[PDB]
């Protein structure tokens, strides 16, 4: 245990495999499911928590090791979603006009974000590169950004007139805003009800997987227009009955966990880098 | 003295008899499994108070 340093490992390409770890991942981890309240509404039952738990036990997950966490809806769940858990699954009923909100939430939760504060009232901010964004979270975020010259004079906006400022996000719970990189900006965001953080994009967060229950592939986690990839952890499924959705989850839970993996930053291996 | 472990493994079948004994010894209870579905509490009725049946003549 030699934390912190980046030491080069070495391995032989002729060694053999080892015994499967399926038993361990069932018997030690904790599965964790987030669903919308309309799920329980359509279920209209209420020992169904116990029913699902026992089905999970048949699949191999001990009784106390599977957690359920109802959330109201996508927009109100995206406001600081804390996945303090071990193997996270997030169901999302796709609906029209929530494409960007759902994609923002997926981008927020499926990747490790390193966030520093932002004192809007005092400093003028910047974006180091493509890996930097500003995530605003609150009850009502209305980010108004005014870019600046090299001499601290606004362009397309006056530094004193929030009317002249340009609106980039308006009255949404979660706003992962990007702007031009290398241009100082002056922000105004309603500080009493919407915090904002200057965040950097680390590697991917394998701990959580997203399940779009509704329509077609839309989730563009990569803010770059060019690349719109399809990650293994962005799963999609059709549906008419929430019972059928949950039974599919339980039946294929081993495959879902195979798609996912333990958080890289939750381990002692990542102790002195950005462990959390 | 290595045969202690061999003997315990070989004779382990007697723990079934021991389990039967402790089962006979132990007192027992059971459940009356609870009902779900009090999802609709019910009020009395629309009730209005009035004087009874006056006995006129
Ligand atoms: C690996 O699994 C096989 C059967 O699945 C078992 O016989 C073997 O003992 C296991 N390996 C070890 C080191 O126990
Ligand atoms: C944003 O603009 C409003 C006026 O619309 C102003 O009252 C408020 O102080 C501004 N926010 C900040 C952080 O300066
Ligand atoms: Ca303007
Ligand atoms: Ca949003
Ligand atoms: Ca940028
Ligand atoms: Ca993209």
């Amino acid at each position: 245990q030699n934390y912190g340093l980046n030491i080069p490992i070495t391995g032989s390409m002729d060694t053999v495999y080892s015994n499967s770890t399926r038993e361990e991942v069932f018997l030690t981890s904790t599965l964790c499911l987030y669903y919308p309240t309309e799920a329980s509404t359509q279920i209209s039952d209420g020992e169904w928590k116990d029913s699902l738990s026992q089905m999970f036990l048949i699949k191999g997950w001990p009784t106390g090791s599977v957690y359920f966490k109802e959330y109201s809806n996508i927009v109100d769940f995206s406001v600081d979603p804390q996945l303090y858990c071990d193997y996270n699954l997030v169901l999302m009923k796709y609906d029209q006009s929530l494409e960007l909100d759902m994609s923002e939430l997926a981008d927020l939760i499926l990747n490790e974000w390193l966030c520093n504060p932002m004192d809007i009232t005092l400093y003028y901010y910047q974006q180091s590169g493509e890996s930097n964004k500003w995530i605003s979270m609150g009850s009502s975020c209305t980010v108004k950004v005014c870019p600046l010259n090299t001499q601290t004079l606004g362009i397309g906006c006056q530094t004193t007139n929030v009317d002249s400022f340009e609106t980039v996000a308006e009255n949404e719970k979660l706003a992962i805003v990007d702007v031009v990189d290398g241009i100082n900006h002056k922000i105004n965001l309603t500080t009493t009800t919407c915090t904002i953080r200057n965040c950097k994009k680390l590697g991917p967060r394998e701990n959580v997987a997203v399940i779009q229950v509704g329509g077609a592939n839309i989730l563009d986690i990569t803010a770059d227009p060019t690349t719109n990839p399809q990650i293994e952890r962005m799963m999609r499924v059709n549906w008419k009955r929430w019972w059928q959705v949950f039974y599919t989850i339980v039946d294929y839970i081993n495959q879902i966990v195979q798609v996912m993996s333990k958080r890289s930053r939750s381990l002692n291996s990542a102790a002195f880098y950005y462990r959390v | 003295a290595s045969l202690i472990y061999r003997q315990l493994l070989t004779n382990s079948y007697s723990v079934d008899l021991y389990d039967e004994i402790e089962q006979i010894g132990s007192g027992k209870t059971q459940n009356v499994t609870i009902n779900p579905g009090p999802f609709a509490q019910t009020r009395y009725a629309p009730v209005n108070w009035d004087h009874g049946e006056i006995n006129d003549s």
